[PDB]
RNA sequence: UAAAUUAUGGUCAAUUGUUAGUAUUCAUAUUAAUUUUUUUAAAUGUUUUAUCAUUUUAUAAAGGUUUAUUUUUGAAAGAUUUUUUGUAUAAAAUUUUAGGAAUAGUUAAUAAUAAUUUAUAAUUUUGAUUAGAUUGUUUUGUUAAUGCUAUUAGAUGGGUGUGGAAAAAUAAAAAAAAUAAUUAAUAUAUAUCAAUAAUAAAUUAAAUUAAUCUAUUAGUCAGAAAUGGAUGCCAGCCGUUGCGGUAAUUUCUAUGCUUUUAAAUAU
């Protein structure tokens, strides 16, 4: 899914509107997470072939900690947003250095 | 720090590793300091030098060292 | 937040004989008893509870 | 039009130093955190549909 | 992005202009500070004013 | 201001306090002079010389 | 001293608020009030001191706190060359005046006399424009003979 | 004062505590004799700490959870907890 | 009723007849640190937390002040505080610009004495008057840059040593031999010969790897023995 | 000597030499020479506490000659306000009044000696007389 | 002017503006109760003294009987006292000068000290609202009418300066013959 | 008489001998120097360098090549760019559609207190670890 | 708010409100009845506000003045205190 | 050594309670510390301490945990109601009785003294351009002329200078609008204030003595102030320079001299000689000689 | 001398104030303290 | 280098823990607070209009900041009218951690410049920058007192940028363009604050409207009060010194006693 979502991206900001409903048939055919329900008509039937974008990504290890204690504290409520005195009580260190960066 | 460690904790990486510096190519500013914990001056005279005596350069010795003794006695 | 009446209330879900009223009704020198959770006999032959 | 649902009390209060009640408010959908969390943990072993 | 989004050197506001044309009826476009620029930097040096006879 | 109780009940001022009685009847009129001391923390008066 | 003295909540141990509008003039709240970013979590700040302690107008000659030996005026006195010793025989910390102090005079140097001094030499300058109670007040006192004449015995 | 003997404690005077273990222990010298040690198990902030207290209370029924008490100084070298009063 | 007693207390709504009616927050609450980190692993590496830090701008203890009656205060009427003061101009390597140290005071009540607080500022001077050791003076006015919104008045003392020094062609004032240190460490100087600059390098390196090989912990009393 | 050292004042060590004076019996004791020790000196006089103070115009010291009475001293004991020169104690109006109000009864035993704004070293008596409030320097009695 | 108003407590005009005599006080048991007449922004926020102009005073809704006062024979002055303490210059500063707003509740207890007529609110359901016809008005206002020269003299005594130096006072004023 | 250390000079303590030593103003500043042109008046607040405008003196210190080179290159800006826009306008034109479109394309192009705030990070420092990535330090200069 | 009859114009729109803003010609008429009755307390208001503006004024000036008074004789007295001190310096 | 020290006997409480005249809590109620925060609730709280401030009698609506509805109160009051100054100590009377006497014998507006208090000279142009046009007009059509002399007054009190500017505005503005005993208040207030009027002012306050028709007052100005007013000869300088150089201070000046001497407001009897600079004095002789045939 | 602050003996916390001591303050003379 | 007086003036400073050779503020008291005997919800439909729209409705908790949070009169108040006068984004000081070192789209000049100008740049051992902790300078508690110990709610990036001002996505004790209401203060469900609750703890009665309602006082060696039985360094007790070895004033238990009184226990 996350090469999905960037292929995706690429091509729409490319104006590739053709590819991006390939892309989407494909998705939906395999059963992605993201891209289950997504189905689209084609629409391209009677015609052959021939700053941006506002995010950040890292990897998993600068919040796998966050993450493990996300899913420690809250794995019933997964819509939370763990916060301080959560995990620790105050004038006490909640135990990760550098909570969301 | 950035360069090594993310924040620190780990034993031996939150000093600097140690620095040499060529007195007659300075790589920092004013290379002598003072300091409670980073007293430097006293390092850089002679008696320190007697280890590594087997490779140096002798003309830069005499350009800048402290208490050097005399010629004689040097040879 | 700290329960500490729990005990009170659970006291009176207890009904029959508690380990302390067996354990001092009981009167015969050759049934020992001892207490990790509560009053057990003790065999001497196996040194664990009586079974 | 299904809106006849009240409003949810999903957010549930916890008590914290000076019985201050803290709530979990609910995160936004516009951030990368819960992109994250639905994605399999380990990507070569568990499922990914 | 190379510094401040509102440089200090950016500021000016004139006030030779009517207070509430320059909101709404006119927007003045000059480069301000010409005139601005110190005597110690453009070498003007304040001579005696002489008077207009005997100018 | 307690302090200056003297001048404030003293009618020989122009910025003495003013009070208001409005009766049931509906009429108006000044307060007594217990009423006036009324609005100040209350203190004893004693002198033990007889 | 006893700790009822340290209830500042009283009226009677605290400054009074007319202070900050003798300093910034007066009526000037109204405009801090209707500041959007009021209170959250700060005010304008609120010069309440006692007159006799502002540093703007007092000096070593009518505060104690600027008579303060090793700091307020050992550093004056050494900037300005006036022996100074801490068992001085002036009050500031000085035991004589500078070289420049007692060559030179200082009366008619530095601003010309304010012209206001006339009213504590010449009783022709003290006015009163209007009334005691010109503004309406003329009855206030009810035994006045002004007011009595004015009312009437039937009245 | 002694501080650091209610370390467990965490500021309440009264921990609520499970029970997994309970074994004898000798009180300090010249004090002879067998007194009743509970190992005992709480969580606290996700973080699970057992400690050993003083069995003080006496048995009547059959319980899993306890309540730990600051108590005062006891012989027993290395306890410093009570168990809550019977009531 | 604060005067009042525990148990003498009736009700508490109001106050019945006057006096200071003020929350009785709870002082005696035994907060609580917990230890998070190793010994010898706390994150920072400069200064550890390691128990409750007392937290306040001015309610810390011991209670500390701003005096605003010092020299400055003295000497000048300043319309708003702070707004004029007295220092020596030290470093003058930016166009138009002048910083000058002035020193402040802090009151400490429960001592009862002040101490006095060195500040940098950055003064702007056009023509380029202010030379290394003026005793200069200096007021607020307009912001000039990030940081830059003081201004000189007068130069009440001019360094006449410095100006002939400018005027000969030598700095206004010699660099001072003794800088911050690079790093906690001492500086070795390095004498080495090309020969031996390449064995002086192994060296460092080899002591380098020792020092992170510091990071494994304690060696073992039994050496490892397969 | 070093800054962990308190410092040390004239009037402390006055203070002190007249103290040890009067605990080893001594007639004469020669003291350092300021305004605020000789005006010290003058009021322990006027008081009795005394015997007598001489300021020979000498730069450095003057002369006290001490007063004992039934073998002990008339001098109970003695204490600077300040340890330090570094730390100034100014004294209020209410702060020297609570002094001689003792419990309700009023009391000029024990003295005080505080300079003003005006360089006049005075007590803590005339200082309430007058309403005004100094630095303080010594408690004697 | 919010994406999402606050529907339980709106106001008019936004925020913050037009000045408004109001009555504070905390929801407590009834017989612990009491108001404080206050002048605050028609919008206030969690605290009610971020936006607080002056502080007109307290008011006890309580009726009291007078014993501070004697015990009188008087039926009228042994009636049960409410009593309210109130500013007059602070309240003729805001409401003259700075033109402010009021609410019914302090606009009847000043009705009641005699500041104010009575409020539109207070009415008696005895007396209706009556109505009016112009040529009645027009026929009262022919049978009386008063000068225009007395009409505009009362307006300028009312509304512009009142204290008016007359010629006794001129003539005490006017300078001495010595700088004549 | 080389300053002992950096640390201390800064701080402005190795001049501070000439106050300690009572010899803080003392140089007869009218034979060294025209006194006239060094003050300042309080009257209208202008600065020492406003005087010596206003009275056609020039309290220069002698200067070494740097700044000699920063002056010449600031002065010649406005020569330089007056005969550039006429020969060359297609340049000019063009870096000014570059400017004009980057007006618009940026961050907080109204002029609130956010955007007027002169020291960006050190005004907000709450949110330079969650929500800005820009700057590292909150701090940058003596401020 | 505004009061809205039952006896008005049904705007016949499922797209808005269900009632119009229009009235009644009778309706008209009793508001302004109404509105008459609401001059006749204001302008008594307004007038009331005036002279309450007109009273403080004249106080302000009364006691303002007299306040100028004491202040100038207590400022020329420190300026008269002052100049003796500096002729005793 | 590693225990701590330890007194040889006590230290004397009256010294200690003397050395603590700088308190924390002195500091506080002199109001050093300056405040920013909010402080505590003031109006619609549960612990809002302001009511409490102004003297009220005591309550007895109901049963106020003590029966006060019908119970005699006077020792509840003496024990619990009245505050102390500790718990347990004697009730604290607050009473006028425990104030001294003397409060009631000084005058009016004798406790305030003078204050210097200097601006920045932006502020002042500031200052003085916004008084001057409240002094021109305070609102739309609501402005009394009353309001001109109030703006004044306030002006004054403001521990502000009134320069001619302002005088000619506010005199001007009550001529205008026929109230001349105000503009002749603005004239007696510039006279006890010893503002030496410039000849602009001396011709505004003979326009408003022509129109009042008092020759008095233009007898008094005469002697006051136009004696020294002199015609231009012909080979006198008609537009004279300006002479008065301004004010500024050397080192010594703004070292040695005193805080008073070195303070300055913006001073009109300084610039009357810069704004006589014109010679105007024709009007002036026109305007006496109309206000002679008047009188 | 709450317990919690600083260290659990009490010298702890008087170490810690002492580095705030008015007369031991860092300046010329004394520098580098800790 | 002189005394005082036309005599208490100018309005209350006052410390209470039965220890245990000595050194050193450290067990047990009192006050304040938490703790047991079940006190104690944050409400669901804001409104008007010219109708698929427009007009009025601007700081609640979310995100961890110690060289830091600062600004408007363009809406409203607001008035014969037109018209006019002014601003303001900036500062200064106080700033935490047991074992303490480097920091960075970066300083200044220039300008409506420079992702690519010029310069010997700027921060910091007078403790910086990251990290941890905590919503900043009128709040308490204790004391005779220079101290020590507390306090709160709310300013967490932009991205068609509406508006005077972003504070703009559930949360009232805010009547919001017609007098809706003034006999009103009384307030029935879901998370929380003090309306939370302190009520003559046992003998002559409630000038009333009769409306809400139970818990063992703890001990008995030293030190208010203990005898008999059982146990015999065992079981146990313990603020403390310690007690239990076959007469135990300290355990268990019968009975009896004690209490300045409404608990006990802990932090
Ligand atoms: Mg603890
Ligand atoms: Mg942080
Ligand atoms: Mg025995």
């Amino acid at each position: 899914p996350t090469m999905v979502k960037f292929y995706h991206d690429c091509l729409v900001r490319n104006n590739r509107p053709r590819e991006a409903s390939s892309l989407m048939r494909l998705a939906a055919e395999r059963g992605v997470h993201g891209y289950e329900d997504k189905w689209e008509a084609d629409v391209y039937k009677g015609r052959p072939l021939d700053t941006e974008i506002n995010s950040v990504f890292r990897p998993r290890v600068y919040r796998q900690l966050w993450y493990k204690w996300q899913h420690i504290a809250n794995r019933y409520r997964p819509t939370a947003a763990l916060k301080r005195r959560q995990l620790a009580p105050r004038d006490s260190p909640t135990g990760i250095p550098g909570f969301y960066r | 720090n950035a360069a090594m460690g993310l924040y620190g904790g780990e034993p031996g990486f939150e000093k600097a590793h140690r620095v040499w510096v060529d007195p007659d190519r300075p790589h920092i500013k004013h290379i002598y300091n003072q300091t409670a914990l980073a007293r430097n001056l006293r390092y850089a005279r002679y008696g320190y030098f007697k280890r590594d005596m087997h490779l140096l350069d002798v003309d830069k010795l005499v350009r800048h060292a402290r208490l050097l003794p005399t010629p004689g006695r040097l040879l | 937040q700290i329960l500490q009446k729990g005990n009170n209330i659970l006291y009176s879900f207890q009904w029959g004989l508690n380990n302390g009223t067996v354990h001092d009704l009981d009167a015969d020198g050759g049934t020992d008893y001892f207490m990790d959770g509560a009053f057990h006999v003790r065999d001497k032959e196996t040194g664990d509870i009586d079974w | 039009a299904p809106h006849v649902l009240e409003k949810p009390k999903r957010v549930d209060c916890l008590r914290i130093h000076r019985n201050r009640p803290l709530l979990l408010h609910p995160m936004k959908d516009n951030n990368k955190l819960l992109e994250l969390s639905k994605l399999p943990a380990r990507p070569e072993f568990d499922s990914w549909t | 992005e190379r510094g401040l989004y509102f440089p200090i050197n950016h500021r000016i506001v004139d006030h030779r202009i009517a207070p509430g044309v320059t909101v709404e009826e006119t927007d003045v476009q000059s480069r301000y500070r010409r005139e601005l620029r110190t005597n110690f930097a453009t070498g003007e040096t304040r001579q005696t004013i002489a008077p207009p006879w005997s100018a | 201001h307690e302090a200056l109780k003297k001048l404030e009940l003293d009618p020989t001022n122009e910025k003495r306090r003013r009070f208001v009685i409005r009766q049931p009847d509906g009429t108006l009129r000044s307060a007594k002079m217990s009423e006036m001391r009324a609005w100040y923390w209350k203190e004893e008066w004693a002198d033990f010389r007889f | 001293s006893f700790k009822y003295a340290t209830k500042l909540q009283h009226d009677e141990m605290r400054q009074p608020y007319y202070i900050h509008e003798k300093r910034y003039g007066i009526f000037s709240n109204e405009r801090n009030i209707a500041k959007a970013r009021r209170g959250l979590p700060f005010i304008t700040p609120l010069y309440t001191k006692h007159m006799n302690l502002w540093d703007t107008d007092t000096d070593a000659s009518n505060n104690r706190f600027f008579r303060g030996y090793y700091y307020g005026q050992r550093e004056l006195h050494q900037l300005l060359g006036r022996p100074h010793s801490l068992e001085a025989t002036n009050a500031d910390g000085s035991n004589d005046l500078s070289t420049y102090e007692a060559n030179t005079s200082q009366l008619y140097k530095g601003i010309p006399r304010p012209a206001i001094t006339n009213l504590h030499y010449e009783p022709a300058w003290r006015y009163t424009l209007y009334q005691a109670g010109a503004h309406g007040a003329q009855l206030s006192n009810p035994r006045s003979p002004f007011t009595a004449k004015v009312l009437g015995d039937e009245l | 004062l002694f501080f650091l003997r209610m370390w467990f404690l965490y500021g309440c005077c009264l921990r609520f505590v499970l029970f997994v273990l309970c074994y004898y222990m000798s009180p300090r010298l010249p004090s002879s004799g067998n007194r009743r040690v509970l190992y005992a198990v709480f969580y606290l902030y996700n973080f699970v700490w057992m400690l050993r207290c003083f069995f003080c209370c006496f048995i009547g029924l059959v319980m899993s959870l306890f309540i730990i008490e600051g108590g005062g100084f006891v012989d027993l070298p290395g306890v410093k907890y009570y168990t809550r009063i019977v009531s | 009723p604060w005067w009042n007693f525990q148990t003498e207390h009736r009700q508490r709504c109001v106050l019945m007849y006057g006096g200071a009616r003020t929350k009785n927050t709870h002082n005696a609450n035994h907060r609580v640190f917990i230890k998070k980190y190793k010994r010898n692993a706390f994150p920072n590496r400069t200064r550890h937390h390691w128990a409750v830090s007392m937290t306040g701008v001015l309610s810390q203890r011991p209670r500390r002040m701003p005096w605003p009656y010092d020299l400055t205060s003295l000497i000048f009427n300043q319309p708003r505080q702070g707004s004029d003061k007295i220092g020596y101009v030290v470093g003058t390597s930016m166009l138009k610009t002048a910083v000058v140290a002035t020193n402040h005071m802090v009151y400490y009540p429960k001592f009862n004495q002040r101490v006095s607080r060195t500040k940098r500022f950055f003064a702007h001077d056009e023509d380029l008057a202010c030379v290394e050791g003026d005793l200069v003076h200096i007021k607020q006015c307009r912001k000039i840059s990030k940081y830059k919104h003081y201004y000189v008045f007068s130069i009440l003392e001019p360094n006449v040593e410095g100006r002939e020094r400018l005027k000969l062609g030598l700095k206004a004032v010699p660099p001072p031999l003794f800088g911050y240190p690079v790093s906690r460490r001492i500086v070795k100087l390095n004498l080495t010969s090309t020969e031996g600059t390449q064995e002086k390098l192994a060296a460092a390196i080899q002591e380098h790897v020792q020092d992170a090989y510091r990071f494994s912990g304690p060696t073992p009393d039994q050496p490892r023995n397969r | 000597r070093r800054r962990e050292e308190n410092l040390y004042t004239p009037i402390y060590d006055f203070c002190h030499r007249i103290r040890e004076a009067t605990e080893q019996r001594k007639r004469f004791v020669v003291v350092p020479s300021t305004i605020e020790t000789r005006g010290c000196a003058r009021v322990m006089h006027d008081h009795g506490l005394v015997a007598g103070f001489r300021d020979f115009h000498n730069d450095r010291a003057f002369a006290v000659e001490l007063k004992y009475f039934q073998g002990d001293s008339t001098i109970n004991v003695i204490e600077p306000c300040s340890y330090d020169g570094r730390t100034e104690f100014e004294w209020s109006p209410k702060m020297m009044r609570r002094l001689l109000n003792t419990h309700g009864i009023h009391n000029r035993l024990v003295v005080y000696i505080c300079r003003t704004a005006d360089n006049r070293i005075i007590d803590h008596i005339h200082a309430v007389k007058e309403n005004i409030g100094g630095r303080g320097l010594m408690m004697v009695h | 002017a919010r994406a999402v108003i606050k529907r339980r407590s709106p106001q008019l005009w936004g925020a913050p503006g037009a000045p408004i005599i109001r009555m504070r006080g905390h929801h407590v048991v009834w017989k612990f109760q009491s108001y404080d007449l206050v002048v605050e922004h028609t919008h206030k926020r969690r605290n009610s003294d971020i936006r607080l102009l002056h502080y007109l005073g307290k008011h006890c809704p309580h009726p009291q009987k007078s014993l501070w006062s004697p015990d009188t024979p008087v039926a009228q002055d042994r009636h049960l006292f409410m009593l309210t303490t109130v500013d007059i210059d602070a309240f003729k500063y805001w409401f003259g000068v700075k033109r402010c707003r009021l609410s019914m509740k302090p606009w009847a207890l000043l009705a009641k000290a005699g500041l104010l007529p009575p409020s539109l609110t207070q009415n008696s359901k005895i007396m209706p609202k009556p109505l009016f016809d112009k040529e009645s008005l027009m026929r009262y206002y022919l049978a009386n009418r008063k000068d225009e020269d007395v009409m505009a003299r009362e307006k300028y005594l009312n509304y512009e300066n009142s204290m008016v130096k007359t010629e006794e006072e001129r003539a005490a004023e006017r300078p001495v013959a010595p700088y004549l | 008489l080389q300053p002992p250390n950096l640390v201390t000079y800064r701080q402005g303590s190795y001049w501070k001998y000439d106050w300690n030593a009572g010899l803080a103003i003392s140089t007869n500043l009218a034979d060294v120097m025209d006194p006239r042109g060094l003050n300042g008046c309080v009257e209208t607040g202008r600065s020492r360098s406003e005087v010596a405008r206003d009275l056609g003196l020039s309290y220069t210190r002698p200067l070494h090549e740097n700044e000699k080179k920063q002056l010449s290159h600031q002065a010649v800006y406005y020569e330089r760019l007056a005969k550039f826009k006429m020969e060359q306008p297609e340049a000019a034109r063009a870096m000014e559609r570059e400017r004009f479109v980057r007006k618009f394309s940026g961050m907080f192009v109204k002029m609130d207190i956010r955007s007027g705030a002169p020291d960006f990070p050190s005004t907000y420092r709450r949110l330079l670890g969650t929500k800005v990535v820009r700057w590292a330090s909150k701090r940058h200069g003596p401020n | 708010r505004q009061i809205r009859p039952y006896y008005n114009l049904p705007s016949k729109s499922e797209h808005g409100r269900k009632m119009t803003g229009f009235l009644t010609p009778y309706r008209h008429w009793m508001w302004k009845q109404n509105e008459l009755w609401r001059n006749v307390h204001e302008a008594q208001f307004e007038h009331l506000r005036r002279v309450y503006k007109r009273q403080w004024l004249e106080s302000f000036r009364v006691n303002a003045d007299e306040y100028i008074y004491k202040y100038n004789i207590t400022k020329a007295a420190q300026l008269a205190q002052w100049e003796c001190e500096m002729k005793e310096q | 050594r590693s225990g701590k020290a330890r007194a040889f006997v006590f230290r004397d409480p009256s010294l200690r309670m003397m050395r603590a005249g700088s308190g924390y809590q002195q500091l506080r109620r002199m109001g050093m510390p300056m405040q920013v925060g909010m402080g505590w609730r003031k109006v619609d709280s549960f612990h809002a301490n302001t009511q409490y401030q102004h003297a009220w009698p005591l309550l007895s609506h109901d049963d106020l945990g003590n029966s006060d509805q019908s119970n005699n109160t006077k020792n509840i009051m003496y024990s619990m109601y009245m505050p102390k100054r500790n718990k347990g100590t004697a009730p604290w009377f607050r009473g006028a009785d425990t104030y001294s006497v003397k409060y009631c014998e000084q005058g009016r507006y004798e406790y305030q003294r003078y204050l210097m208090i200097n601006r920045f000279p932006s502020e002042y142009k500031k200052h003085f351009l916004s008084f001057l046009s409240n002094i021109r007009m305070s609102s739309g059509s609501a402005t009394i002329p009353q309001e001109a002399l109030h703006w004044l007054l306030r002006m004054i009190v403001d521990n502000f200078n009134p320069q001619h500017v302002h005088y000619i505005a506010a005199m001007k503005t009550l001529q205008s609008a026929g109230e001349l005993d105000m503009a002749r208040d603005v004239w007696k207030i510039m006279e006890r204030q010893q503002t030496w009027p410039c000849t602009a002012t001396i011709c505004a306050y003979l326009d408003v003595c022509v129109e009042a028709g008092e020759k008095t007052w233009a007898m008094e100005a005469w002697n006051r102030y136009c004696t020294e007013l002199k015609f231009l000869e012909p080979g006198e300088v008609d537009p004279k320079p300006i002479s008065r150089v301004p004010f500024s201070l050397t080192r010594e000046e703004l070292l040695y001299l005193p805080k008073w001497k070195k303070h300055f407001d913006h001073d009109p009897n300084l610039d009357v000689m810069d704004l006589n600079r014109f010679n105007r004095t024709r009007e002036v002789y026109l305007r006496m000689a109309q206000v002679m045939l008047a009188g | 001398i709450a317990h919690w602050y600083c260290g659990h003996k009490f010298r702890h916390r008087f170490m810690r104030d002492k580095r705030f001591h008015p007369s031991l303050q860092a300046s010329h003379d004394a520098r580098n303290r800790f």
